[PDB]
RNA sequence: UAUUGGCGAGAGACCGAUAGCGAACAAGUACAGUGAUGGAAAGAUGAAAAGAACUUUGAAAAGAGAGUGAAAAAGUACGUGAAAUUGUUGAAAGGGAAGGGCAUUUGAUCAGACAUGGUGUUUUGUAUUUCACUGGCCAGCAUCAGUUUUGGUGGCAGGAU
RNA sequence: AAGUCAAGGAUGCUGGCAUAAUGGUUAUAUGCCGCCCGUCUUGAAACACGGACCAAGGAGUCUAACGUCUAUGCGAGUGU
RNA sequence: CCUAUACUCUACCGUCAGGGUUGAUAUGAUGCCCUGACGAGUAGGCAGGCGUGGAGGUCAGUGACGAAGCCUAGACCGUA
RNA sequence: UUGGCGGAAAGGCCUUGGGUGCUUGCUGGCGAAUUGCAAUGUCAUUUUGCGUGGGGAUAAAUCAUUUGUAUACGACUUAGA
């Protein structure tokens, strides 16, 4: 023989893990995130845009909308860690946001064979957006310049220190 | 192999200051060039597109003699002969084209950006 | 050395955070009163606070308690030593000697 | 760094797992380390350490020594245990009816013991007869009776047997041994 | 197909080379310890080469393991291969260098029948 | 009984061509010294010379072809053909050395895992199969554990209360 | 109370890629560090000695008589 | 306020010490497992290993479908 | 596009007139989604090459020869349609 043998072979039966003791308490959001707060999206495709915060979802995500008529941000979910809670507050009583949850946003996962060589929207999603924004804009019309404020993007100018800036 | 040889004007053609006229080496090299041209025309080559593509020289076994030095000493007096070889080839056209397919791997975000630009433009 | 008079708070924090006994010549973390009542149960000591009491009120069995206690392995002080140069006397602006009651701050930083 | 008050990583200095490669001795020490681990008796630990011993630390034990040890009061019916070999003795004439447990018996010792009505026992039969050393009597041979210990600690005014090959007159019985030749050691 | 194992970490993935193996050709790069009296390598001066020591020893749970997670085992024939029949998740076959191609095909066939991993399934093959 | 000589044999946990006798070869040879003496180096094409007919360039040696051969990466400078050193090609760097260690960028180059059993037969070769997932790399968030750092705030106790 | 828990060591959810992307090796660049090895010496980078380079060879061996220790066989015997 | 290979905590390697574990099934009791501490090093001592020539045994081992050797900024294992 | 000014390294500054585009000074309408909860998420300028189609101009130097105000050799100084 080339190699002789091992005198004893390691057993192939994989052991079980110990009974772990990590329960899952619900997330405690920060104090500035109340429903109806204007947030600034710091990252993503819609970075630098100001959107209204609606609902704290199940998987620690924030349900937001532009509104879509204002700045083109649809009904979407974002991470609470990637936003800035501006103290500008709008009142969101008058929307039935209990329809949406984590299964409302499903990606319909793609197989490995479907490779995009070179290259649509739910009617339910666009009509839900149209339902919520028509109630939001009635509250937006109350205070002045809020529509233009939400349509404009946020950016840092020369001399803007975010550790001294208030939002 | 140019240390402590003399300077000359005829190196200006080559941007150098040190050049010589090694007549024996030129004799041997042009004899080999004539032999390679004969082999090429026997092969049936164009004989006007011929350029010397490869030519190399390396050291042959030395041929040794003795030198008699002061206080009754012996030293070596050796020739360093040469193995010379050369290959003359026909000057061909442009080599090739059509490089690799360059398979691309794009993330979903990059694909969405490309699709958004294709939609936002014509 | 730097020595002084320890308070109950720093004694308690020492024994609770860095509490190690000498059990058949091994450095055993305390972490439970069963160890202490097994190794010092002869002389009435049952718990870690009973051991602390025997330590601070220097009782009849302080020798046994302190010898059961492994020497405390402290770190460097978290806020520094307070002086630019250590090895002078505490009176002369250094660190060694008897910093009679200021040892509590130093030990709480080092612990 | 540490201010070490001892030598670090020093061995215990005590032999475990005997240097021999006798497989029967390995089986015996396996049995007796099990017994020393669980039977809570000191006899098992004693014979376990004695199984480790080298040849010069296992001197032979004579049957005359065994008889002398049995002539102690209250020991007439004990089980003699010799971790080592048992040699006989023609210097005795009567021998009791004892039982002897040992590693090896010489032919004469075994014959004497079984002729006196007793029996020769191996240590595993001893273990199944007395796991905790019931009514046992451990015997050790004389260690300092070897020829090597005569020369141990040689020096002036020791009386300690110089290492020498040939003996007699004119082989180190002169200057340094009598006052007529210089000095006396 | 390997057994679950911790993340294999090598404390020193770089090869220990003998001092001045780059300097001289007669000095090979196999490690020898400098036993000299003035050696900066032996005295462990800052900026010199590191010496092998036991602190660099690999974890015993991940020792002798390939990145696939198995231990290699040299085989020369199918009878040596069949010892790994019950240990496919721990050992990986390695056909010896002096095995002919007409035997390598047989070893490879038996290994793909038995599910045993071969870590050189490209020796001496023709196409 | 002795026997490092001679003749004839049989052997070896011996050496394997810088070894082993100085000498595996035209070796006590070539050679040196007046002389007594001193005293080397040097084995291997291939199974078989089948040792390259013949054409062409060259004054010729040789080259290029052709051919023999299992192989001329075996051509009487011949088994295998290392290193020092050298040539060509390719790549890279280079302001009074070069080389090295830690770390990463950049360039080049490279191994591994990606099926898995699986409800399932949307099935053809009618029992192969029809299969949605599988597992690997890199991350982000939440709730925790250990160690630690930086803040905010509350309630007490002491002094000449 | 069922049981639960931050109580003798991390689990849960989600995304991208599934390839040289992470990573390894190697060359280069950059930041910092890095004196030439061996030796004798209190002290070597030394203006102390050997070393131009490379292959091969190259230095605590065997024997007689013994000391300690260890292993083995037999044991008042032992050693064919 | 800066930072040492110093101190604290954790992981991993090795050493030493103290322990546990023959029960049936399956292997290795010099094995496996738990706990704690420790780790500089010339001369020198000891231990565990790697490699070379040859000898006994075994793998009814490899091999002209290519052994040995040699080259290889190709890969893997081992602290070496 | 007119007229100036600027030489320290100006290579830029100012100005006339008209054209054209935008204007968030103010009020409106439509669109954005799917990059799926982040992944620089790519928008700058530096050089070179190759094509087109539109202008613009049609040389010298070196070797060799020669000179000797020069010179170890190079170099230098001269001459030669
Ligand atoms: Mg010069
Ligand atoms: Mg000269
Ligand atoms: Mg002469
Ligand atoms: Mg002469
Ligand atoms: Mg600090
Ligand atoms: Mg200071
Ligand atoms: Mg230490
Ligand atoms: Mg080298
Ligand atoms: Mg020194
Ligand atoms: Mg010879
Ligand atoms: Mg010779
Ligand atoms: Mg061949
Ligand atoms: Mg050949
Ligand atoms: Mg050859
Ligand atoms: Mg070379
Ligand atoms: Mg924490
Ligand atoms: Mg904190
Ligand atoms: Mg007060
Ligand atoms: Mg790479
Ligand atoms: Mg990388
Ligand atoms: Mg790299
Ligand atoms: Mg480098
Ligand atoms: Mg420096
Ligand atoms: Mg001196
Ligand atoms: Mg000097
Ligand atoms: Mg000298
Ligand atoms: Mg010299
Ligand atoms: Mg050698
Ligand atoms: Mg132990
Ligand atoms: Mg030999
Ligand atoms: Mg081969
Ligand atoms: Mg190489």
């Amino acid at each position: 023989t080339a190699q002789q043998a091992p005198k004893w072979y390691p057993s192939e039966d994989v052991a079980a893990p110990k009974k772990t003791r990590k329960a899952v308490r619900p997330q405690k959001l920060r104090a500035s995130l109340v429903p109806g707060t204007v947030l600034i999206l710091l990252a993503g495709r819609f970075r630098g845009k100001r959107v209204v915060y609606l609902k704290h979802l199940e998987d620690n995500t924030l349900l937001v909308t532009g509104p879509f008529k204002v700045n083109g941000v649809p009904l979407r979910r974002v991470n609470a860690r990637y936003v800035i809670a501006t103290s500008t507050k709008v009142s969101v009583e008058g929307v039935n946001v209990e329809k949406f949850n984590v299964e409302y946003f499903a990606k319909e996962k793609l197989t490995k064979k479907e490779k995009k060589e070179a290259n649509e929207i739910k009617t339910e999603r666009v009509e839900d957006q149209k339902v919520v924004d028509k109630a939001l804009l009635a509250e937006i019309k109350k205070t002045p310049l809020l529509k233009q404020y939400l349509s404009a993007s946020f950016s840092l100018k020369n001399g803007d220190k975010p550790h001294l800036l208030k939002f | 192999f140019n240390s402590s040889i003399g300077r000359t004007a005829q190196g200006k053609e080559f941007g150098v200051t040190k050049a010589r006229w090694p007549a024996k080496s030129v004799k041997f090299v042009q004899g080999l060039l004539q032999n390679a041209a004969a082999n090429a025309e026997a092969k049936g080559l164009d004989a006007t597109k011929l350029y010397v593509s490869h030519i190399q020289v390396n050291q042959a076994p030395k041929q040794r003699r003795r030198t008699y030095r002061a206080h009754g000493r012996i030293n070596k007096y050796e020739s360093s002969p040469s193995h010379i070889e050369l290959v003359v080839t026909e000057k061909e056209e442009a080599v090739a084209k059509a490089a690799e397919k360059k398979v691309v791997r794009l993330t979903s975000r990059q694909r969405g950006r490309i699709a958004a630009q294709k939609r936002i433009a014509a | 050395v730097a020595y002084g008079y320890p308070s109950y708070s720093t004694i308690r924090q020492l024994v609770y955070k860095r509490g190690f006994g000498k059990i058949n010549k091994q450095r055993v973390p305390l972490s439970d009163n069963a160890i202490i009542e097994a190794n010092l149960g002869k002389y009435g000591i049952l718990s870690i606070d009973d051991l602390i009491h025997e330590i601070i009120t220097v009782g009849p069995h302080f020798k046994q308690a302190n010898n059961f206690l492994w020497p405390f392995k402290l770190s460097n002080p978290s806020g520094g030593w307070g002086v630019p140069r250590k090895f002078k006397h505490f009176i002369q602006g250094g660190s060694f000697g008897n910093r009679e009651e200021f040892i509590n701050k130093l030990v709480k930083s080092m612990n | 760094g540490i201010d070490h008050t001892s030598k670090q990583h020093k061995r215990s200095g005590h032999r475990t797992a005997p240097k021999s490669d006798n497989v029967y001795l390995k089986l015996l020490v396996k049995l007796y380390t099990f017994l020393a681990r669980r039977t809570d008796a000191p006899f098992n630990k004693v014979v376990l350490k004695a199984l480790f011993l080298s040849k010069i630390n296992r001197p032979p034990v004579s049957v005359s020594r065994i008889a002398r040890a049995l002539k102690q009061e209250g020991a007439a019916n004990k089980t003699v245990v010799v971790v080592g070999t048992v040699t006989d003795d023609a210097r005795i004439f009567e021998f009791p009816k004892t039982t002897v447990a040992a590693l090896r018996f010489t032919a004469g010792a075994r014959a004497k013991i079984v002729k006196a009505g007793g029996e020769c026992i191996t240590l595993d039969q001893l273990a199944v007869r007395a796991p905790k050393g019931q009514n046992t009597l451990i015997l050790r041979g004389p260690r300092n009776s070897r020829e090597a210990v005569r020369h141990f600690g040689m020096g002036p005014h020791k009386g300690k047997a110089p290492r020498i090959l040939s003996t007699g007159r004119k082989f180190e019985r002169a200057r340094g041994r009598r006052r007529s030749k210089g000095f006396k050691v | 197909a390997s057994l679950p194992h911790p993340k294999i970490v090598k404390k020193h993935t770089k090869k220990f080379k003998r001092h001045h193996s780059d300097r001289y050709h007669r000095v090979a790069e196999n490690w020898r310890k400098q036993k000299g009296i003035d050696s900066v390598v032996r005295r462990r001066f800052r900026g010199n080469i590191s010496q092998p020591k036991i602190g660099y020893g690999s974890n015993k749970k991940t020792k002798f393991l390939s990145p696939s997670g198995h231990k290699t085992f040299l085989v020369a024939n199918v009878k040596d291969l069949e010892t790994l029949t019950m240990h496919t998740k721990t050992y990986a076959a390695e056909i010896a260098h002096n095995i002919s191609a007409k035997n390598r095909v047989v070893i490879l066939a038996r290994a793909k029948a038995l599910g045993i991993k071969v870590t050189n399934p490209k020796g001496r093959l023709a196409l």
